[PDB]
């Protein structure tokens, strides 16, 4: 993989993930970087390919709800909203890897709570390919 | 009313104008039946007879230790403290809000690093009969482990005409996972007990929301050629994880002497150029560059 | 989780979620948490939470009564204020939608547009009802008694393969939304009584210098229909009226109209036609100008 | 040191009324709360009413509350205890003590006490 261009782009989504962002519980699947799947630091050094499959999965996942009616339909997003930037790096990050319906009243609260979860998805993520251009380029 | 631990019970208490309170049974420890007399705390009269004695509580004046006795010695013990309610809301009397981040924040926990030990805050003004009970866990269903020392006396200060007072707690998880991306997370329970009036505290939160790396490490000057220009250099904090090739930083640069809005600049390099004044000072913060935790809290030297 | 909301309880509205513009309502909600009765219960409009016209009924459940409602749409739900925690605890959330009832469809026409194979059925839906509006467009044989039925939100095209018992239908169409349903009168069709032959068009205009000068319009249609009516307007762009000539044309061969006018002027023609007799016409062609020499 | 001084009582006739105050020199806790008490001659004393400085429904003893009613003033911070119709019966030592378990009946829940005033009622 080419690390610098997923490291230059992973670090573009962490600001838009952020530039886009409540108080609202509920009593009570989605992809996960669980401990184990290799991607810490040592995890690397023994094999890249066990992280770089789930961050792929996770990549692929994220962009098909920020490309759903979530966030497509009624209410919609407003003008300065970035999160047409975020589902089009996140399908650019994808490619350069290896080549259910919501009720409107819903998708402020699922909008939310999907962002919230992607911004710490693509922290680490921007973390490996910083790890990876600076050690296994 | 539920046994909080060894003979000491808590009965909740929807205390107003003329409430009625809380029926409760006290039964006496012992294989005995007849003769056994019932008193409250120190004093000598007795309120009833019988191996089981029945209260209406509805107020602190009806809490304290029960205890019943035969032929003239002690047979058992039994604790009852309050836990308060008025009008749908627990009482909170105990600890102080301290308004960081959110309102509503009587426990504060902090992390330095991602190695899964963190920090928790509180504060009173309470300075005897006092005590505190502190247990943690990932996870509500099915909880991993999580071990936490004790709370102790940390800080205290002025709080106007009271002392306040400062607790704090060292948690670890059992089996960290710096680099993971969590799913579950850390729960901090915290009981109070003051004089008969209990109460307890909780906060829920993800390592990653409470991270606050230390300051910037060796920060220091050096003139520039002909304009009155300095290089800013610092280093990384000791507590930081590590690698810092994976956990990398953000820091944020400012001039300010004594309308400072524009002196801030932001950057992921460990150095920096920046214009100094009479009698200025130069001060730099540190934040995860690739998740917006807290800022540490600055570093600063004289221009 | 994340990809789902959780409700803890259940709303609903009185008359119904769909109701009539401009009509009271009452919205309840009622929840059922595991261990808490709430404190209060909120409802939130559009994520804006509500001050007014809000009453307790008991321990689980609330009213909240709107006075003439006139939004189309609108996002609510509700939550609970629970003694063991410093958030509000979501119950349960609804869209709710006014409208109105369907009017009955009139103005029926179906048409057979000549070589298109289908047979175009259109209606005037009457006045807006906000709310999903679907229509059933019943075709029934005189002869054969067997109905068709076909749904649609606009209108429909029918192919005339299709038709297969007989030349005489019966035709009515059917509204229908929440709040109501209705029909329109039949309309009785003659499969060759509704035809309009195939486009007709304007091609060139042709001025000859002999003295009175002579327009000639050169226009066609490409139909096979025998006996055919048409019309043509024809005004100066500075003028206001519409002058118009009647021709039974012959559209074997390309048709020319001889017009004796006036030099230097903008000018307009259009044209329509209709197989002889027959109800409907074709619809008026597109603009076609000429400025004379 | 919380300090409370009494004040306002005396001498009055059957049907009367008075009004104590309790001056207090401040709070020991934004909780803390001040409660009348009174004792009689031979008897110990029996709680009246208190009152929270922070305000809410106050405590009343079971019987008092249509004679006696408590309220407060934090300017000056001090507690007044209003007693109507009173009777020879109420003949006593009126206390006032501060507490941080309101509500609370029970002497041994007060901390601090303040002297008290005597009232008298003679028929
Ligand atoms: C922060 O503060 C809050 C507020 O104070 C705390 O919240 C409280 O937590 C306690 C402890 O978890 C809760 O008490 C427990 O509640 C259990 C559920 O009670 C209801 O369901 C059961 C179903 O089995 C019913 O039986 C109960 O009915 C009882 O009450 C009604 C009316 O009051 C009576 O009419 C009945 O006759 C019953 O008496 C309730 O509807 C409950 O099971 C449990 O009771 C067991 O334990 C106590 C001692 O703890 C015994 O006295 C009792 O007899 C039961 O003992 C049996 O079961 C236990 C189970 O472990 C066994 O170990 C025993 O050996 C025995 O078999 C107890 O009452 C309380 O409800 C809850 N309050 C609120 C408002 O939520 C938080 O915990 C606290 N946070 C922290 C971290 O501490
Ligand atoms: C408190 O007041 C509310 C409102 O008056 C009561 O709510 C009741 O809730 C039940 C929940 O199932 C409703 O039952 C319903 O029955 C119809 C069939 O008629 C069904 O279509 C629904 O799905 C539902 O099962 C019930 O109608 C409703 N009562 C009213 C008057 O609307 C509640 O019972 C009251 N008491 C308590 C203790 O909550
Ligand atoms: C909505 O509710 C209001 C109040 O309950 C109704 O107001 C009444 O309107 C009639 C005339 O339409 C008046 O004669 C009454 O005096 C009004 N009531 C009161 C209390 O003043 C209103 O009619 C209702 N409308 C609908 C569509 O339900
Ligand atoms: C006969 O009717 C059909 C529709 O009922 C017409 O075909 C449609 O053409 C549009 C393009 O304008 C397409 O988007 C639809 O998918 C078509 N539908 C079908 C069922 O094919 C058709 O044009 C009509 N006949 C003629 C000659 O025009
Ligand atoms: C019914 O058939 C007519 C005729 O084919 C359709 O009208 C065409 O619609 C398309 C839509 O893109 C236009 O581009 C054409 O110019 C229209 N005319 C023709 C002759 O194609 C009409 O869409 C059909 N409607 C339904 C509901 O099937
Ligand atoms: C327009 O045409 C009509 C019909 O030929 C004619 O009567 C009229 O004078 C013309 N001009 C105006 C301004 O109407
Ligand atoms: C139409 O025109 C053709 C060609 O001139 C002619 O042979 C035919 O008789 C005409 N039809 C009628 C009905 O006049
Ligand atoms: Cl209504
Ligand atoms: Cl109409
Ligand atoms: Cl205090
Ligand atoms: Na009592």
């Amino acid at each position: 993989p080419a690390w610098t261009q997923c490291q230059q782009l992973s670090q573009k989504l962490c600001t838009l993930a952020w530039s886009a962002h409540m108080d609202l519980r509920e009593e009570g699947d989605v992809p996960h970087i669980q401990c184990g799947d290799g991607c810490d630091p040592q995890g690397l050094r023994d094999n890249s390919q066990f992280c770089l499959q789930r961050i792929h999965q996770g990549l692929i996942f994220y962009e098909k709800l920020l490309g759903s009616d979530i966030f497509t339909g009624e209410p919609s997003l407003l003008p300065d909203s970035p999160v047409g930037q975020l589902h089009a790096s996140l399908l650019g990050l994808s490619q350069l890897l290896q080549p259910s319906p919501s009720q409107p009243w819903q998708r402020l609260l699922l909008r939310f709570k999907i962002l919230r979860s992607l911004q710490a998805f693509v922290a680490v993520a921007a973390r490996v390919f910083a790890h990876g251009a600076a050690t296994l380029s | 009313i539920w046994e909080l631990k060894k003979d000491v019970y808590v009965v909740e208490l929807d205390w107003y104008p003329d409430a009625p309170g809380e029926m409760v049974v006290l039964t006496c420890d012992t294989p005995e039946e007849d003769g056994i007399t019932w008193t409250l705390d120190q004093s000598s009269e007795v309120l009833g007879s019988g191996k089981t004695l029945t209260i209406q509580v509805k107020e602190f004046g009806d809490a304290g230790q029960y205890t019943c006795h035969k032929g003239g010695e002690v047979l058992s013990h039994s604790l009852l403290l309050l836990h308060k309610k008025e009008d749908g809301i627990w009482s909170t009397d105990i600890l102080k809000d301290q308004k960081e981040p959110k309102n509503k924040t009587f426990l504060r926990c902090e992390a330095k690093n991602y190695s899964g030990r963190f920090t928790c805050w509180w504060l009173t003004t309470i300075s005897t009969d006092l005590t505190f009970s502190v247990k943690s866990s990932r996870g509500s269903s099915d909880p991993q482990g999580v071990t936490c020392g004790a709370a102790t006396l940390s800080a205290e200060r002025v709080r106007g005409d009271n002392k306040e007072y400062e607790y704090s707690v060292e948690c670890q998880e059992d089996s960290a996972c710096p680099a993971a991306e969590e799913s579950l997370p850390i729960e901090v329970m915290v009981d109070a007990v003051h004089k008969l009036k209990y109460e307890n505290y909780t906060s829920s939160f993800f390592i990653r929301d409470i991270i606050k790396p230390d300051p910037p490490k060796n920060l220091q000057l050096k003139p520039l050629k002909n304009s009155r220009q300095v290089e800013v250099s610092w280093e990384y904090p000791d507590t930081w994880s590590t690698p810092h090739s994976y956990f990398s930083l953000t820091f944020c640069v400012q001039v300010q002497g004594k309308r400072e809005k524009k002196d801030r600049v932001f950057t992921d390099k460990t150095s920096a150029t920046v214009i100094c004044r009479k009698n200025a000072s130069i001060s730099v913060r540190a934040q995860d560059r690739y998740y917006s935790s807290s800022w540490s809290e600055w570093a600063s030297v004289p221009c | 989780g994340i990809t789902n909301i959780n409700c803890s309880g259940h709303i609903w509205v009185e008359p119904a979620t769909i109701f009539k513009m401009g009509m009271n309502i009452s919205i309840y909600c009622q929840a059922a948490i595991k261990n808490c009765q709430p404190r209060k219960l909120h409802f939130y409009k559009n994520g804006i939470k509500e001050r007014f016209q809000i009453t307790r009924i008991n321990k689980t459940t609330a009213r909240l009564w709107y006075k003439n409602f006139l939004e189309p749409h609108a996002s609510m739900y509700c939550t609970a204020e629970c003694p063991k925690h410093f958030q509000e605890t979501l119950i349960c959330g609804k869209d709710i939608s006014s409208g109105y009832p369907p009017d009955i469809p009139d103005e029926v026409t179906c048409v057979i547009y000549e070589y298109s194979g289908n047979m175009t059925c259109t209606w005037n839906a009457g006045k807006l009802t906000y709310i999903d509006t679907k229509y059933v467009v019943h075709v029934k044989s005189l002869e054969t008694e067997e109905e068709q039925q076909y749904l649609t939100s606009s209108y429909i095209n029918i192919s005339t393969d299709s038709l297969q018992g007989g030349k005489k239908y019966l035709v009515w169409v059917q509204a229908a939304n929440a709040l109501g349903m209705e029909e329109s009168k039949q309309l009785q069709i003659h499969l060759d009584d509704i035809v309009i032959p195939s486009a007709a068009v304007i091609s060139r205009a042709e001025t000859i210098n002999a003295t009175v000068p002579k327009t000639i319009i050169y226009w066609d249609s490409q139909t096979t229909i025998e006996k055919v009516s048409c019309e043509m307007r024809y005004k100066a762009t500075t003028n206001q009226t519409w002058n118009v000539k009647e021709f039974d044309t012959n559209f074997t061969y390309v048709q020319q109209s001889e017009f004796y006018l006036e030099p230097n002027i903008k000018y307009v023609f259009q044209v329509r036609c209709q197989e002889t007799g027959k109800r409907y016409w074709q619809p008026w062609s597109s603009l076609f100008f000429h400025k004379t020499p | 040191e919380v300090q409370l001084v009494e004040s306002g009582g005396g001498l009055v006739q059957a049907g009367g009324s008075l009004r104590l105050s309790c001056a207090a020199s401040g709070r020991t806790f934004s909780w803390s709360a001040v409660g009348w008490f009174r004792q009689a001659p031979g008897k110990e004393r029996e709680f009246v009413a208190a009152i929270r400085w922070s305000g809410g429904s106050p405590y009343y003893a079971d019987s008092v509350k249509d004679r006696f009613t408590i309220s407060r003033d934090n300017a000056k911070n001090t507690v007044y205890l209003q007693m109507n119709s009173l009777r020879p019966e109420d003949t006593a030592v009126y206390l006032c003590g501060e507490t941080s378990l309101f509500p609370t009946s029970r002497g041994s829940h007060y901390d601090t006490w303040g002297q008290g005033t005597q009232v008298t009622v003679s028929s």
